[PDB]
């Protein structure tokens, strides 16, 4: 209970950084689509409405397997995240606002960010063996 | 959730493969007169969709089907060839180079940007397999 | 990156544009002709922010 | 709206017509 | 063994009447790891042998998955041999 | 509703 | 459960006294489990040596 | 499907 | 979000704005009509300091066209 | 064998140093009154048809005959 | 051994890959030979070959070990020289460009293979 | 058959005669 309160920031923190990478290789990869909103997520906002409540799922109903020969099949489990539209910058006639050098600044300031979740929790699980450590 | 990016940026190069594909077959065969049953080369084209199931928020891009682009056949004068028209308008597809090329940039372009999302990804995942270690 | 776009259809439309002159100059000897005029229209995409 | 912030409300669909 | 099929139908006598595991876990993982990256390695080989249809973005993509499983069933086997020389060095 | 991409789209289509 | 409902009232009188899965999930619980096992192992560790010492004591 | 991707072996072989 | 980061994608931002409107206008060297059948007046990207809680400096914002 | 992109383009080139060499040839014959035996020369030309190929949609370029 | 198991159809692939790498570039320095035909291998067929010998025996120190020691196949020509070269640039410089590009494959898969035999065992 | 493919035949000689023999 109490290692796990200590550590959930920023264990929660780092799943909303996979999501918000998730979210913005899905808007990389539809860049050429036309039509196409690009789609990102208030990080801070949502960071605070996990930790409140716990993380939630928007599908994730699956078939049962009471035997072992049941044929397993899930629909579709995305996460409780408000999906915000981005503000476009220029217009297209195709009719898509991603903006590529957004885009591309968003991901490389993600990533570092992910690594920096990384360091920090792993700093403090080895914070936490060299006490553990006699 | 990381994994799902492996599969978002393989269906997106996958798809802008395709994409290359189609343009360079429309390009090669700018100065077709006939085809296997005899009719002209019609310039075909993808569909870009969000390969995104119902009730599925945000996904990578899918190719949903290949489609005759829609632009008037380029006649020819040429009663003299053995493929005619009743009044000798020989027809020739109608590719437009200029878009044909810049698609082609265009593809290998987002291609390449897929690719480096790929590896970045698969940078992190080992990292993170390093966590605690 | 939407720039290339841009530059691509101004030279496929100028492809046009030399397309009819050409047309109107092999016709230089057609009884009772009428040329062919030719203007690049602008077109302004119209989104929201700029 | 600022360039580049974040609004809950979508973009109208952008056209670019030849005529009025 | 006969004496087998005597103890079969042993056992389903006692489920009439009547009426997985750690070990089995990391078998199961390791199989379906182990079969992963033989699926790659055979839609290499086939891409390699030049037959219709198999694209190199597949193969490649599906390569970097198998490196991915690869190491987190490494890591897993580190973090569980070190747990295990935990436990052996614990005084009784 | 995507559509077609490249040229076809990012041309100026007629009025109608 | 009957029971259940039986604590849940029996806690309501207490309060008026008184007035699929990523690595991302994976790796944190995995070290979470080792962490702890080790504070499991040290904290026994600590209680048989003391016991032993109590133990091997002279009277 | 229909279309074979640009980086596969000759569909036509 | 970066400071860093921040002032270079709103460069970059800025320098792709200019480009584009540099597109714009070479295409439209010999336009003749809009679609009002206005002229086609050519286009210029304002730059300015997007340094708003930034003191002094930080980076670039295409203030309008 | 080629990688489908590699085909289409390769067949291309090929087709098109097929038509400069059928156009060549011609240029060459332009003024000639015989041919190998006795009989004036004709002018070849090259038709191009799409490899139909199994995915239809995508197809390089190949020459039935002269 | 098993690890030759492993690792054979990479190795055989990639030798293959520049046993046809050098006849492609044979092809290409004798274009200009009058007379010379140009060959190739079924890149396929002599794969399935290598993939699918007896090392004489010594029964001594003294006794000496045994002494070790493809197919090509015609291109169909395209166009006809007069010199009766049949060597095409623009065919057999594609088929060079895709030989070096499987090469590169190759040696990529193949050094992938053996950098996860190697994090396996480092520790 | 086609231009381009494999045969396990060498093309027959590139003869061109002036005139009919």
């Amino acid at each position: 209970d109490r290692l796990d309160a200590a550590l959930r920031f920023q264990q929660e923190a780092l799943n909303l950084r996979a999501q918000r990478q998730e979210i913005l290789a899905a808007n990389i990869a539809n860049a050429d689509t036309p039509g196409y909103q690009a789609r990102d997520i208030d990080f801070a906002s949502e960071l605070k409405k996990v930790m409140v409540r716990g993380r939630e799922e928007t599908g994730g109903v699956a078939l049962t397997l009471t035997s072992s020969h049941h044929i397993p099949a899930q629909a579709v489990s995305s996460p409780a995240v408000d999906l915000l539209y981005r503000v476009p910058d220029q217009p297209s006639l195709d009719g898509n606002t991603v903006d590529m050098d957004r885009e591309r600044t968003q991901f490389a300031d993600n990533s570092l960010k992910y690594q920096m979740g990384l360091t920090v929790l792993g700093s403090q699980l080895k914070g936490m063996m060299n006490v553990l450590q006699g | 959730a990381l994994l799902n990016i492996f599969d978002i940026a393989g269906s997106a190069l996958a798809a802008q493969s395709k994409r290359l594909n189609v343009a360079a077959s429309n390009l090669a065969n700018a100065d077709s007169v006939t085809g296997p049953d005899g009719q002209p080369y019609r310039a075909k084209q993808v569909v870009f969709q969000v390969d995104a199931a119902p009730g599925q928020a945000t996904g990578g891009v899918k190719v949903a089907s290949v489609i005759e682009s829609q632009a008037p056949e380029k006649l020819v004068y040429e009663p003299g060839n053995p493929l005619a028209d009743a009044n000798g308008y020989v027809k020739m597809p109608n590719v437009d180079v200029v878009g044909e090329m810049v698609n082609t940039m265009s593809a290998s372009r987002s291609y390449q940007a897929n690719i480096e999302v790929l590896n970045t990804v698969k940078s992190m995942m080992l990292k993170t397999l390093t966590l605690g270690q | 990156d939407h720039a290339i776009y841009t530059a691509m259809g101004a030279a496929s439309q100028t492809l046009n544009q030399q397309a009819v002159t050409a047309s109107n100059l092999a016709n230089a000897s057609t009884p009772g002709f009428r040329a062919q005029l030719n203007a690049l229209r602008a077109v302004p995409v119209d989104g929201l922010s700029l | 709206g600022v360039p580049g912030a974040l609004s809950n409300q979508p973009a109208p669909p952008n056209e670019a017509p030849i005529a009025t | 063994a006969i004496q087998g099929i005597e103890g079969v139908i042993s056992q389903l006598q006692a489920t009439a009447m009547a009426a997985v595991s750690f070990a089995g876990q990391l078998h199961a993982a390791l199989d379906r790891i182990s079969d992963r990256q033989a699926a790659a390695r055979v839609q290499a080989e086939k891409f390699t042998l030049g037959e219709p249809g198999i694209a190199l973005n597949d193969v490649m993509a599906d390569m970097q998955k198998a490196s991915v499983s690869m190491q987190m069933g490494i890591q897993v086997r580190n973090k569980l041999v070190a747990a295990y020389q935990e436990v052996m060095s614990m005084q009784v």
